[PDB]
């Protein structure tokens, strides 16, 4: 078996959400989206936000919860073909962080790169906002976590130790999110214009870096999915 | 759209616009419509925002439903950002040409370098028709007519494309071959020097050698097609041609300036002393975006929006005709469902509790006076 | 365990696709934001692609990811693409955005909104690493060469829209009279960081002296950025954060 | 005091240095205007002052002279073309919050490297 | 200049808005200085609890 | 008898001279200490400053040259007990210069975060500073290196070889006083006003943050408590 | 206006006229808030007695 058809999901799903988010923004732009004090704005994306903070927060407890829960207790005895398909399912889940990952820190982030240069800042919660900075980057923070915690929970070599490059692969990300009160700050106060190169910004790029650390990530992830079935084959 | 947002005191105290006019409501497709009136910077030009050094005259509206064709500050056309002198009063004209159908809300605004987006009076208008139908022809000195629609567009995807496949034939090259795991493992265990043996370096050196060479012919190539062309045009306009307005006749002190926590009125109590010799009477009073009419003294007929005109939102005590020399104090109520809809009563919220507006008098034969009257603002709960 | 070293080649070719996916998209992400953060208002328009910020800073700050992803590929596989991948990934994040965003939710148009091509950089990166192993060289003369064939690369693209046109007596490129037309309401026209000309400005050497001033910061930030990419490579556990 | 606490409860409580630094860095950042609004909520009541609306605090100000410190000097919120509504306090709450949570970050390192116990025998 | 007489007899009222009339002699002087001591008081149990 | 006496002098020695010091320039402030070009200010504020200069630089040489005189040469021959007497005098030394540290780095310099803000700066003599720069900085940089050499030529373990962060938690903090040239430079030139959070300060702040190896000091100070005498009681 | 075309070592020349600065002033040039008048010339072949 190994290799299941999980990764299709994985793949699917994102893909599909986003692209109906795409949709309901794209419907809900200008009229009762663009004006931020209008009573419309509030059933249309004041909405929005609230019912996807609510589920997001939901979704994370559960998903992170049950995921620790079902933690294996004996991983010492765990057959190298069973680590094998631990480890297929640990590389679907990174494939699906990755996704999330491309989703909100570059299509909804440069999404915004339209919309500002397009419209005034009516307020701290925008519609692009209400489907950048609230939806996909907790998606991807929700996703990331997830990954982590499956591979020290499951399986063998990726436990015993939390891994900095994962850590700061996972975290490093995470951070982009509360540095949203940097920006915001920065717009509020310090730059009355639209600049993308403004400082009150680099707060993500310091925070993009970190994910750099996939690379440590994947080596490790190569190093522990050539524990047992790592040949032969290779070298061989 | 972008404004009720920012600070009430701020919207009042930076450019009043006036004698706004629109040339349509309702426009077809590639047809024009032209947007006139006059703004005045405010001397007492808020501290937090730069001098109006380096200024801008933008249009307001949700992306590129109109085209600006043209632009005028004066009599001038101005492409580029613009210096403004605090005090001065500046006439305007915006042409655009519609693009999108829908309904649209046009803002006449001004962009300062460092004090954000002055977003003057917004008017909704109607576009009719099909985008593919609208057209942007420009002619070049070169003597070639091109539409601003599509041009360059297919050069500009072909070499985009051209690259981008050089890029993924670079990768699929190496990508034949397996890429991590036994690779990887032969780097770690022992020498590697096996992963990359010719003829690899042959194949790297003839990538390099055509991505230099094709650099070099499709610039030459761009330099023999269009041989003639010319850098950016950009730098600030200096030496924008204000108005040069009459020395008003009419003099006006504001003694204390009060308004409803919570409520939808604004009261201030103005001593008008008139000058010259004509029997004038005040017909207006607009603060921000929104004018306040009196209207047994002027009506509105140059169809200002809705929302933000108030027929009969100013009313006077005594608003009977002030005989030149006379000096009166009266009290002014500026009440309308406005200053609660754009946010005007959100004054206390500010940290300067401030308010500027222009007074407009008319006499008996019909025209008017402006004059302007700033004073603090201060709160009623009690 | 695996069962034979048939199994072994193919389930090593599966894990291979999935784990470029990963890298791809980790690094298309990553270099996305940090790209359009750092040089995306000069990427956006194509009335901000002048001749002296846009030439200077581009290759400057694009040169990061590229930097840090070699050090990291080319050491621990002999797989001499980071750079090109990282510019691809780019261009195709990039060109999604301007294509399903730019001209999809708003409607600027494509000619107006296109990217940078930065391929030929990527390649010259990639090149002199392999053929020439030392990260000093590459360093010192992959990094010349991508800050000087960016303007070069990206003349055929722009140079049509640089022609002079007679509008309203004012004479304006095409670019500037496509930035004057389709409104950006959040861009006023004094935001375009570009070239204004100085009184220091010797004859025409614009061009040349920015693609050079790039070609020497480059140098410094493939520098650090291997080194960067060093550290984010490392494999250390800590065993409790 | 209030952010002390919750930087020390959350630092015993989740051992985990990380945690601390992005939870209770939140917290400490978070509380502090809430934690003063008892305080100088007071001195905040609007007072017609010779025909300008002043606060309480700005008539101290403005009484007691200090001869050093004059008006302009005063940092403090002067409002922008691009504030918002009334998100004032909450944004400047939560840019600290997430500046905090760096500088607790950075200054963990310093700590530890002011902690170490090596010995020279030659300045 | 010359000032005479005491310092205790100076008086700062101030009407606000509010319609109330305070000293800014003293005014939250009290309500200052509890919540200072309430949280300092805090502080110390903390720390004493562990002390 | 382990721990005498001699912690309560040092203590009080401190807060009585610090408490007449206050007295002092509480009575003359205003009136022959405001004006800097007056002939009362040269014989009230002048000459404090002489007078604590030579008083200092006298004391240090005594001090630090009496403690380097009697050094003790064989420490080898050390009994138990006695290291544990010289382990408790080093300890009330360490508690002289915390109170030292508290009073010039605390209170006179915020003593002084007052009479700037009341008062324009007539010279770089001023009444604060013929306190706060010239008195009470000397003094606690007179304290920290005397319970410096003190434990390197007394106590056992804490010699052969300087320790690191005693070294940077006595002269950490003694960089301040002449970085006074630095904030003086800041007045005088590059700022007119009176900020108190400007650039021409984080001099003090830079040198203020090497006060905490007072903590690698504390544990170091801690196992040389615990050389003989550590037990037992610890650990049993 | 030169005073003098040719002179010897020592001598005096003297240059006048008029400058007026423009309104349009270029964006990128800071205002003359602070200029000094100064002389082109290949180093010091000529010194500065006097400027007004
Ligand atoms: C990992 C953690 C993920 C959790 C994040 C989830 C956030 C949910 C988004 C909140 C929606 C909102 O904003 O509101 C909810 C809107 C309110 O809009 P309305 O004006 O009533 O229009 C009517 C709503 N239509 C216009 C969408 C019909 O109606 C809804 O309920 C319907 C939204 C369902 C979207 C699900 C489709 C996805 C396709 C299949 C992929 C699962
Ligand atoms: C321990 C180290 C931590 C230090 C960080 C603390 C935050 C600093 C707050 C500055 C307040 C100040 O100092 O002054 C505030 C000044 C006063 O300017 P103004 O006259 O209002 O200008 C008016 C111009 N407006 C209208 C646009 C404001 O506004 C500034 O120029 C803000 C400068 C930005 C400083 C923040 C940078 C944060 C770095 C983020 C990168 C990751
Ligand atoms: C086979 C090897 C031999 C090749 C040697 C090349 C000959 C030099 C050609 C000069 C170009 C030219 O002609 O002038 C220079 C043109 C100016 O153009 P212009 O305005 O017409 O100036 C006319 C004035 N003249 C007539 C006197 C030329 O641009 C430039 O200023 C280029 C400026 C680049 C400066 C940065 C260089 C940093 C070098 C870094 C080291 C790795
Ligand atoms: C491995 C490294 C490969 C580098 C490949 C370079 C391709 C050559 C491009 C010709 C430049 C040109 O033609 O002139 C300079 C033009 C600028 O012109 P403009 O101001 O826009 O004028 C507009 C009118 N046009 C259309 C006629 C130009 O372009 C540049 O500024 C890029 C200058 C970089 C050239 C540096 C090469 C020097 C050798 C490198 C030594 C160590
Ligand atoms: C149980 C969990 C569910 C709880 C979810 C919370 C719902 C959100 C409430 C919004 C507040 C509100 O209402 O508006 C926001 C008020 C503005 O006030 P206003 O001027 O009246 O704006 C009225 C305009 N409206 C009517 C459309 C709202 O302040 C703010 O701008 C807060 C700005 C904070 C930005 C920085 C956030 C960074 C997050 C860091 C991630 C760790
Ligand atoms: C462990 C973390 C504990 C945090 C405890 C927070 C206490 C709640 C305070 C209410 C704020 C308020 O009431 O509104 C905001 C007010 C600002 O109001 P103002 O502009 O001064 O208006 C003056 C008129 N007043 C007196 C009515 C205000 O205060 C602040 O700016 C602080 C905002 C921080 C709140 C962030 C909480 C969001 C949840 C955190 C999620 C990760
Ligand atoms: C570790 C190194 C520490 C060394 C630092 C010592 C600095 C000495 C300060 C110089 C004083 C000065 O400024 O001048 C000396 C002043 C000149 O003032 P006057 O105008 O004559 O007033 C008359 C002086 N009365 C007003 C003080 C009486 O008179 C004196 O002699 C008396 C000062 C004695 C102070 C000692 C009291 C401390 C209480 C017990 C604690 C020991
Ligand atoms: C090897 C590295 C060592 C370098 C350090 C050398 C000292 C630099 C001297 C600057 C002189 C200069 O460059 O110019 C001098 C400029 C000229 O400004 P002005 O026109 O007179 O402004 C008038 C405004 N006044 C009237 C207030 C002066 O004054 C400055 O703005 C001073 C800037 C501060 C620089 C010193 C910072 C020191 C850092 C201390 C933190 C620990
Ligand atoms: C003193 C500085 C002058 C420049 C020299 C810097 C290059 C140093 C790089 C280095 O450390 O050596 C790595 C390889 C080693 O390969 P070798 O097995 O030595 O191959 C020798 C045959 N060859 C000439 C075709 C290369 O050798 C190479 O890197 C390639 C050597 C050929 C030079 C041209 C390659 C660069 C193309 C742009
Ligand atoms: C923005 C800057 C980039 C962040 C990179 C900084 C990483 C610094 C390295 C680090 O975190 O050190 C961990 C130690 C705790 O050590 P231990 O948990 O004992 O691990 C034993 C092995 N080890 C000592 C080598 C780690 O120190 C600790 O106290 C644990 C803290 C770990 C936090 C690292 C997570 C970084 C995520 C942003
Ligand atoms: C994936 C990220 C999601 C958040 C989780 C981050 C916390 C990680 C901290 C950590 O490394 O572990 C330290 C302790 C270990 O104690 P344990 O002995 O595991 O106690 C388990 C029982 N408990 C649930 C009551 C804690 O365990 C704890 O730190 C406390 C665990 C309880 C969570 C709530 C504590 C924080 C309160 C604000
Ligand atoms: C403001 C920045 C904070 C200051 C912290 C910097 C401390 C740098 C560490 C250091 O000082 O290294 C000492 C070496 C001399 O070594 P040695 O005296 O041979 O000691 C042997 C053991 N050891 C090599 C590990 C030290 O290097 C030397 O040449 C001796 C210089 C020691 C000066 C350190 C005192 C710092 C007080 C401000
Ligand atoms: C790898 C990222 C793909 C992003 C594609 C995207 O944003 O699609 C939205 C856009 C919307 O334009 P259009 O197709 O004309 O449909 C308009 C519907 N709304 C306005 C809701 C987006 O086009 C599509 O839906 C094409 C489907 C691509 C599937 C991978
Ligand atoms: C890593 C490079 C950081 C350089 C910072 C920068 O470009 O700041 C420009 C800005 C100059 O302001 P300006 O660009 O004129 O802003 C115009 C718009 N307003 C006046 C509203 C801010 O300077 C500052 O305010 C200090 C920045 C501190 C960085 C840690
Ligand atoms: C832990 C630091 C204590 C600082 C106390 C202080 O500065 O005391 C001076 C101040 C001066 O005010 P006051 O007591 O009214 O006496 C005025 C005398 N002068 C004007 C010379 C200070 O009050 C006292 O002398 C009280 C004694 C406290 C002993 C720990
Ligand atoms: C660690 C943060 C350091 C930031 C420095 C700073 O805030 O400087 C403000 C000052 C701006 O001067 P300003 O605040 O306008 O001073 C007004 C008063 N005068 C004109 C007398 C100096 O900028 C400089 O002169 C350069 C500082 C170099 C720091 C290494
Ligand atoms: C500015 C670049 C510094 C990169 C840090 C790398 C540290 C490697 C230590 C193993
Ligand atoms: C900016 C924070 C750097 C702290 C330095 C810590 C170094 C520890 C080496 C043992
Ligand atoms: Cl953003
Ligand atoms: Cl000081
Ligand atoms: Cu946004
Ligand atoms: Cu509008
Ligand atoms: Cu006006
Ligand atoms: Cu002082
Ligand atoms: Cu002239």
């Amino acid at each position: 078996l190994l290799d299941k058809k999980w990764l299709t999901f994985a793949l699917a799903i994102y893909t599909v959400f986003y692209l109906w988010v795409r949709w309901y923004e794209g419907v809900y732009g200008w009229s009762a989206g663009l004006d931020s004090f209008a009573p419309e704005f509030e059933t249309y994306w004041m909405n929005f936000l609230y019912t996807e903070i609510v589920l997001e927060i939901v979704t994370a407890s559960i998903l992170w919860g049950y995921l620790w829960k079902t933690r294996d207790r004996n991983l010492a005895a765990l057959t190298p073909r069973e680590e094998l398909r631990r480890n297929f399912t640990h590389l679907v889940w990174l494939v699906a962080y990755a996704w999330a990952i491309y989703w909100g820190a570059s299509y909804f982030t440069e999404q915004d790169g339209t919309w500002h240069q397009t419209i005034v800042r009516d307020t701290d919660f925008t519609p692009s906002h209400i489907i950048e900075f609230y939806l996909s980057y907790p998606i991807y923070i929700i996703t990331g976590f997830a990954a982590f915690i499956y591979a020290k929970t499951r399986l063998p070599f990726f436990a015993k130790g939390i891994s900095l490059p994962y850590l700061v692969l996972v975290v490093g990300p995470f951070m982009i999110l509360p540095n949203v009160g940097l920006n915001e700050w920065g717009h509020t106060f310090w730059f009355m214009e639209e600049l993308f190169v403004a400082p009150l910004h680099y707060g993500f790029v310091i925070f993009g870096w970190l994910a750099l650390a996939v690379m440590g990530t994947l080596t490790q992830t190569f190093y522990s999915f050539a524990q047992g079935g790592l040949g032969q084959s290779l070298c061989e | 759209h972008g404004e009720k947002s920012q600070a009430a005191f701020m919207r009042m105290r930076t450019i009043h616009w006036y004698d706004l006019s629109w040339s349509k409501e309702k426009v077809k497709i590639n047809e024009t419509v032209e947007i006139k009136g006059k703004f005045h910077v405010f001397e007492g030009w808020p501290e937090t925002v730069d001098e109006p050094d380096v200024a801008f005259l933008n249009v307001g509206m949700p992306g590129p439903v109109f085209i600006r064709k043209e632009s005028y500050i004066g009599g001038q056309l101005v492409p580029r950002s613009v210096r403004l002198e605090i005090g001065k009063t500046y006439d305007f004209r915006v042409v655009l040409k519609a693009r999108r159908p829908g309904d649209w809300h046009v803002h006449t605004m001004m962009n300062v370098q460092g004090g954000g987006p002055i977003i003057g009076p917004g008017k909704w208008i109607t576009v009719e028709g099909s985008m593919s139908e609208f057209r942007n022809p420009v002619t070049t000195l070169t003597g070639q007519t091109v539409d601003l629609e599509n041009y360059n567009e297919g050069n500009t995807y072909f070499w985009h494309a051209f690259w981008f496949a050089i890029g993924v034939a670079w990768i699929g090259y190496w990508s034949r071959r397996p890429i991590f795991i036994p690779r990887l493992l032969m780097v770690d265990a022992g020498r590697a020097d096996e992963l990359v043996s010719a003829t690899d370096r042959k194949v790297a050196m003839g990538f390099l050698a055509a991505t230099i060479l094709i650099v070099v012919m499709a610039m030459s190539s761009a330099n023999s097609k269009y041989p003639i062309t010319i850098p950016l045009q950009a730098g600030t306009m200096r030496g924008m041609k204000p108005l040069e307005l009459p020395a008003p006749t009419v003099s006006v002190k504001v003694e204390d300036a009060t308004y409803r926590v919570p409520g939808r009125a604004m009261r201030m109590k103005l001593t008008i002393t008139n000058h010259g010799n004509s029997p004038i009477r005040l017909g207006e009073f607009y603060t921000a975006s929104v004018r306040f009419l009196d209207s047994d003294v002027y009506k509105d007929t140059t169809g200002y929006p809705e929302d933000l005109l108030a027929e009969d939102g100013l009313s006077v005590s005594d608003n009977s005709p002030l005989a030149p020399g006379e000096t009166r104090t009266v009290d002014v109520t500026a009440s309308d469902a406005a200053w609660e809809v754009y946010r005007l009563s959100d004054i206390i919220y500010d940290p300067d509790s401030r308010f500027a507006g222009l007074l407009f008098f008319f006499d008996a034969t019909g025209n008017r006076q402006v004059v302007q009257i700033d004073a603090p603002l201060i709160p009623s709960f009690m | 365990a695996v069962r034979s070293h048939a199994e072994a080649v193919q389930v090593s070719r599966t894990i291979d696709w999935m784990a470029l996916f990963v890298v791809f998209f980790v690094i298309v992400g990553s270099y996305h934001i940090h790209a359009m953060l750092t040089m995306g208002d000069w990427d956006f328009w194509s009335d901000w692609k002048d001749r002296r910020l846009w030439v200077t800073v581009t290759p400057i700050v694009l040169v990061t990811f590229p930097a840090a992803v070699q050090s990291y590929l080319w050491e621990r596989y002999r797989l001499p693409w980071g750079a090109t991948v990282c510019v691809l990934g780019l261009l195709l994040g990039e060109w999604i955005n301007r294509y399903f965003n730019f001209w999809g939710w708003t409607y600027f148009p494509i000619n107006f909104v296109f990217p940078a091509s930065l391929v030929p950089g990527a390649i010259i990166l990639d090149t002199v690493l392999m053929l020439s192993g030392s990260y000093l060289f590459t360093a010192i003369v992959g990094a010349m060469g991508w800050g000087l064939i960016f303007y070069p690369g990206n003349w055929p693209i722009i140079a049509p829209l640089h022609v002079p046109v007679e509008y309203n007596g004012m004479l304006m490129s095409i670019a500037d009279i496509q930035g004057y037309n389709y409104v950006r309401t959040g861009t006023p026209e004094y935001i375009r960081m570009v070239e204004k000309g100085t009184l220091r400005t010797f004859g025409k050497d614009v061009a040349p002296v920015s693609a050079f001033f790039s070609a020497f910061m480059s140098i410094l930030i493939y520098f650090m950025w291997h080194f960067i990419g060093r550290w984010f490579s490392n494999e250390r556990f800590l065993q409790s954060t």
